[PDB]
C-alpha cells in the first residue's frame, strides 16, 4: 500500500536525499512539487498528496552531528519534503545512548507520519551499518520500531562496512548493529561496499568521489526494486509479496543486490537473464547455494523472450539451487518509467536470498574475534564502558551470529530438519 | 417539564423513530443509488436496525 | 478493451489487492445481500486512483446463485453493459465469459488470503525465536510460493502474451472474429478447459489442503506437517501429469517448468 | 433578519473595528459610505440604510479607559459608524460595579438602536474573556439582554484566556464571566488566544504585532460566518438556523471555529474537505467527540464535488461522530464575494460541537482550584471584597461550571439518558 521512508545518519540522509531527488525526476514533478502534464501509475506509495498541490513524500529527517544534512537544508528539494520534523555519531554505544534517551518526541514523530497515511505497508530504513552517525540510533529506533508495531514490516537497506579502510572498534558496531537486524527486522537489504566502490572504479576512472556515485547506485536500485509497487502490476504491488518468497524462514531475510545494466551513462531478455546470473554483474561480492531468487524486469519485452530464456536458465543450470525444496528464480515483468534515460531498453534487476552472505559475515566475525582476542581495540569508550560494564551484549551478539552462521550452513544442508 | 412533559413526548418520540425506520429501510432496499440514505443517516444508527433480507 | 484488461482480467493494481480483500472479510452467512457486494466495487474504483472513469461505469458486480454452503467456492460475476454502437461489435455473450474467468482468478485470490491469514496470525507472535516458530512457518512459506509460481503462470498467458495478439489484429466483420479469438485463447491458455480438465482436478487438492493448513495455528504441530507432507507428494505427482499432457501444447511448456524448477 | 452588533472594552472595539473595516471593504461602500457602482447580496443585515446616503452600521460603542478608542475616534472608518451613544478596566468586579451603576441609559442606547430597526434577529456581542476592559461590564451587560429581551438570541464571540502570560486575578474573572456566559447566552463562538497565536507564528515571523494579526484572523471568520446572512441562499439567511444544528441542548452552545485556508497572503472541495478535518486547521487549539459540525463552503463549486466529497468524508471516517444520534457534518454552500482577493478560489470554514473543550475549561478550572487553594493570589481587589465580601459567586460559578463539564462528558457517552 503506502510506505513511509525513514533516514537517519549522515549517510542514511546522503541516501534518502539521492533516492528522493531519483524520485522526483522520475515522476511528473518539480523540485517544489509542482504537476506535470505527463504524470498506468501511482503516486500515493511514497508520496502523499499533500496540502499545496506537492506530493510531498512522508520521509523523516534526521540529524546527528549535521554537516551534510545542513546542504539538504539549502537545496532546491527541500521544497519537496519537509514535515518539519527536524530533531537532533562515531560511535554505536553513543548513537543508541542518544536515541535513548530522545525516544519519546521521535516516537511522536513517526505517530504523527503514522497518522499521516490512511493507509501503511512497511517502514524502510535508510540505515549505514557502522557509519558512525547511522549506527547504534539506527539499532534503537529498529528496536523501537519492532516493538511497536509488530502488524508491519521493517525494512533496512544496509551497506557492509568494508571500504578498503581508522576506526578499530567498528567490528563492535557492526557485530551489535547485526544482532539488532537479525533479531529485530523483517527483511534486510545488504550491499557491498567494496563491491560498488569495485565496479565504481570500474566504469569510470573515479577514485575521490566514490561516495557520490555510490549514492547514485543505491539510489537506482531502491527505485527499481520499487517500481513494481509505484507502477500497478499484478503482484508485489505490496510489499509483504515480493518479501515473502525469496525468505523461507525468519532466520534467513538478507537479501543480495543485482541488477544487470551496471550502465545508464538490440537488447533481449535472454542475454540480460544469462548476463544477470554470473556473480560479477551482482552488486555484491565449498558448496554455496542460493535459496531463492527473484528477478524483476522493466522494458520493451516480447512475452515469449522470458518463455525461453527460462527454458534456457533451466537447461544450462546457471543459478545455484536449493536442496530442500523449490524455490527457483522467478520472472516478474515491471513497465518502463516515464522520463528515464533510454539505454538499456530491456533492464532487469534481482533480488535473491544467497549462503554466500554467511562468507562476508564470518568474515567480519573473525575480525571481531581478532580484536576481541587480542583485547586491545574496544578503545575504552566511556559509552561503550557505561552502556554494558561486563560487555556481555558483544557475547549475546556474537552467539546470535554464530546461530545464524549454523543456520546458514544447515539451509546449505539436502536437510533442514537439522536446525542450528 | 420533567414528567409530564416526558410522557407526552415519549410517544412522540416512539412514533417518530418508526416513522424514520420504516422510511429509511424502504429505502434501503431500493440500490445517489443507496447515497440518499447514507447521507440521511451518517451515523448509521435507526438507518436500517430491523434489517429485511 | 484495456479497461476490461485492467478490471475483468485485473491489470490495476491496488484494486485486486482492495476488491477481493474487502468481499474476503465476510467469508457462508455473509455475502448474501446485494447492498454489500453492489457498494464495494464503487469503494474499490477510489482506492485504485485510475478508477471513475465513465468506462468503469456499468461495472455490475452480482451473483447468479445464493451460497448456503472461508470458502473456497465462488459463484460471482463481474459484468459489464456496452452501449448500442459498440453493441453490433462486442456482443454480451463475450462479456459473459470474462466473468467466467474472472470466477478463477477470484478463487486464486482466496488461497493467498487463506495464506495471508495464517502468516498474519503467526505474524504477531514475533522477539519470538521458538523451535515452533521457525519450522512452522517454513511448511507456509513453501505452500505459498506455489501458489505465486501457478499465478506466475496465469500472469504470463492471460496477460502478457495474448495481448500482444488482439493488437496485431486492431492495427467490420474482421472486427467480431478478432474479439472472439481473444476471447478463445484465454481459456485455452488458462487450462480451464475439458482438455486440461485432468491437470485442472489436482489444483483443487493443493487448495483444500492450504484451506485446512489455515485452520489450524503447540501440540498439533505434527498435524500440520502431515498435511505438508501430503501436498508435497501431490506436487510431486502434478509435476508429471503436465507433462503427459503436452503428448496431447505450446502454452502448456510454461507450467511443468513452473511448479518444479530443478528438482525431479 | 436584521443584527445589531455591540462592542465593548478595548480588545472587543479593536475587533469590532476591524470587523467593520472589513465589511466595508468588502461591500460596495467608502469609510464614507458612499455607494458603489457594483453594489444576490443584502446590505441590511449589519446595515442600516441610514439617512445621508452611508449604509451605516447599528454599532453600540462603548468605552472603559480609552486608549485605542481614540484612535478609532480619528479615523475614516468613524464617518462609516458613529450614531453618538459613546459613554463611559483592569478587573471584573470594576467592570461589573461601573456597568451596575450605569445600566439605564447605556440600555437606553441600546432601545435606540432597537428601534432603529425594523426587525431584529440576534444581538453579536465583541467580546474579550479576562480582557479587563471588557471583563465584568460584559458579563452584566449580558445579564441585561437576556434579562431584558427573552425572544431574541445572543452571540457572544469570544476568545480563550491564555496568551503565554501578571495578572493572576484572571480564572477568577474568566471563571465569573464563563458562569454568565453558560446561564445568560444562546451561543457562545469561542477562540483560543493561544491557537491564533501560534497560527500566526508560523505563517508569519511576526512576534510582536500578534494583536493585529489576531484582529484580522477574527474579523475574517466573522464575515465568514454571516456571508450566508448577507448574502441570500436557502438556509442560514437567520442566525438561529445555523445556531440550531450545532447546539443540541441548552448546555453545549459553544462552538469550535474552522476555516481550512489558513492562507489568503486548482482547489477542490474534496480537498479542502479532508484539509479541514484535521485538528491543525482548526483555529482552536480519553474520548473525544464532536457533537455537530457543520461546514459552510464559497466559492466556485462543482455540484457533484460536496457529493463526492462527502461519500469520501464517510467511508474514511476522518471526523469524530455523536454516539446519541446523528448529527454530522452539513455540506453549505454560499455565493463568494464581490471584492475579496482571488487566493483559495474554493474556500470552506467550519462551526462545530466539539467535547475536546471541556478540556480547556478544566484546565482553567484547575487553574483557579490551584490559586484558589493556595489563597495567595485574589490579591484583595476592593471591587472584589465589596461585591461579595463571601465571594460565594465563585462557589457558584464552580459549581456551574462542574456542571457543564459533567454534561460534557455525559454528552461523551453513549448514553445521554445520564445527565449532570
Amino acid at each position: 500500500r503506502e510506505i513511509i521512508t525513514l533516514q537517519l545518519g549522515q549517510c542514511g540522509n546522503q541516501i534518502g536525499f539521492e533516492f528522493w531527488k531519483q524520485l522526483c525526476a522520475e515522476h511528473g514533478i518539480s523540485p517544489e512539487g509542482i504537476v506535470e502534464e505527463f504524470a498506468t501509475d501511482r503516486k500515493d506509495v511514497f508520496f502523499y498528496q499533500a496540502d499545496d498541490e506537492h506530493y510531498i513524500p512522508r520521509a523523516v529527517l534526521l540529524d546527528l552531528e549535521p554537516r551534510v544534512i545542513h546542504s539538504i537544508l539549502n537545496s532546491p528539494y527541500a521544497k519537496l519534503y519537509n514535515p518539519e520534523n527536524i530533531y537532533l555519531g562515531n560511535n554505536w554505544a553513543s548513537g543508541f545512548s542518544q536515541g535513548e534517551k530522545i525516544h519519546e518526541d521521535i516516537f511522536d514523530i513517526i505517530d504523527r507520519e503514522a497518522d499521516g497515511s490512511d493507509s501503511l505497508e512497511g517502514f524502510v530504513l535508510c540505515h549505514s551499518i557502522a557509519g558512525g552517525t547511522g549506527s547504534g540510533l539506527g539499532s534503537y529506533l529498529l528496536e523501537r520500531l519492532n516493538d511497536r508495531y509488530p502488524k508491519k514490516l521493517v525494512q533496512t537497506y544496509s551497506v557492509f562496512p568494508n571500504q578498503d579502510e581508522d576506526v578499530v572498534v567498528q567490528p563492535y558496531n557492526s557485530l551489535l548493529t547485526l544482532k539488532r537486524l537479525t533479531q529485530n527486522a523483517d527483511c534486510v537489504v545488504v550491499l557491498d561496499n567494496t563491491a560498488l566502490n569495485r565496479i565504481a572504479t570500474d566504469r569510470l576512472h573515479i577514485q575521490n568521489p566514490s561516495f557520490s556515485q555510490i549514492n547514485q547506485l543505491v539510489s537506482t536500485i531502491m527505485s527499481a526494486s520499487t517500481t513494481t509497487l509505484r507502477y500497478p502490476g499484478y503482484m508485489n504491488n505490496d510489499l509483504i509479496g515480493l518479501i515473502a518468497s525469496l525468505i523461507p524462514t525468519p532466520r534467513l531475510h538478507f537479501l543480495m543486490t543485482g541488477y544487470t545494466p551496471l550502465t545508464t551513462d538490440k537488447t533481449t531478455v535472454l542475454d540480460v537473464m544469462r548476463r544477470l546470473l554470473q556473480p560479477k554483474n551482482v552488486m555484491v561480492s565449498t558448496n554455496h547455494c542460493y535459496i531463492a531468487i527473484l528477478n524483476i524486469i522493466q522494458g520493451e519485452v516480447d512475452p515469449t523472450q522470458v518463455h525461453k530464456s527460462l527454458q534456457r536458465i533451466r537447461e544450462r543450470k546457471l543459478a545455484n539451487f536449493i536442496p530442500w525444496g523449490p524455490a527457483s528464480i522467478q520472472v516478474a515483468l515491471s513497465r518502463k518509467s516515464p522520463y528515464l534515460p533510454s539505454a538499456h531498453r530491456v533492464s532487469g534487476l534481482m533480488m535473491a536470498n544467497h549462503t554466500s552472505i554467511s562468507s562476508l559475515f564470518e568474515r567480519t566475525c573473525r575480525q571481531y574475534d581478532k580484536l576481541r582476542k587480542r583485547e586491545a581495540f574496544l578503545e575504552q569508550f566511556r559509552k561503550e564502558d557505561m552502556f554494558k560494564d561486563n560487555f556481555d551484549e558483544m557475547d549475546t551478539s556474537r552467539e546470535i551470529v554464530q546461530q545464524l552462521i549454523d543456520e546458514y550452513h544447515a539451509a546449505t544442508r539436502p536437510d533442514y530438519i537439522s536446525w542450528g | 417539564l420533567v414528567s409530564g412533559f416526558e410522557a407526552t413526548i415519549n410517544k412522540f418520540d416512539k412514533n417518530f423513530s418508526a416513522h424514520l425506520l420504516d422510511l429509511l429501510a424502504r429505502l434501503s432496499i431500493y440500490s445517489g443509488m443507496a447515497s440518499v440514505i447514507s447521507r440521511l443517516d451518517f451515523n448509521g444508527f435507526y438507518t436500517e436496525r430491523l434489517e429485511r433480507l | 478493451y484495456e479497461a476490461l484488461r485492467h478490471f475483468l482480467l485485473m491489470e490495476d493494481g491496488e484494486f485486486a489487492q482492495s476488491l477481493s480483500d474487502l468481499l474476503f472479510e465476510k467469508l457462508p452467512g455473509e455475502l448474501l445481500n446485494p447492498l454489500v457486494l453492489n457498494s464495494v466495487l464503487s469503494k474499490a474504483l477510489q482506492c485504485s486512483l485510475h478508477g471513475d472513469t465513465p468506462h468503469a461505469s456499468n461495472l455490475s458486480l452480482a451473483l447468479k446463485y445464493l451460497p448456503e454452503v472461508p470458502d473456497v467456492l465462488s459463484c460471482l460475476e463481474l459484468r459489464y453493459k456496452v452501449d448500442w454502437p459498440l453493441n453490433i461489435v462486442i456482443t454480451e455473450g463475450c462479456v459473459s465469459k470474462y466473468s467466467g474467468v474472472f470466477s478463477f482468478l477470484l478463487q486464486l485470490k482466496l488461497m493467498m488470503w487463506a495464506l495471508k491469514d495464517v502468516c498474519f496470525h503467526l505474524k504477531r507472535t514475533a522477539m519470538a525465536g521458538s523451535v515452533q516458530f521457525r519450522q512452522l512457518q517454513l511448511f507456509k512459506h513453501e505452500m505459498q510460493h506455489f501458489v505465486k509460481v501457478i499465478q506466475g503462470y496465469i500472469a504470463n498467458q492471460i496477460l502478457h502474451v495474448t495481448w500482444c495478439e488482439f493488437r496485431a489484429r486492431l492495427a467490420l466483420e474482421e472486427i467480431q472474429r478478432a474479439h472472439a479469438e481473444y476471447l478463445h485463447k484465454a481459456v485455452f491458455r488458462g487450462l480451464l478447459t475439458e482438455k486440461a480438465a485432468p491437470v485442472m482436478n489436482v489444483i483443487h487438492s493443493i487448495f483444500s489442503l492450504v484451506l485446512k493448513f489455515r485452520s489450524q495455528l503447540h501440540p498439533n504441530f505434527a498435524l500440520m506437517q502431515q498435511s505438508y507432507n501430503t501436498f508435497k507428494y501431490y506436487s510431486h505427482f502434478l509435476f508429471k501429469v503436465v507433462t503427459k499432457l503436452v503428448n496431447r501444447q505450446p502454452h502448456l511448456e510454461d507450467f511443468l517448468l513452473r511448479i518444479n524448477f530443478n528438482n525431479y
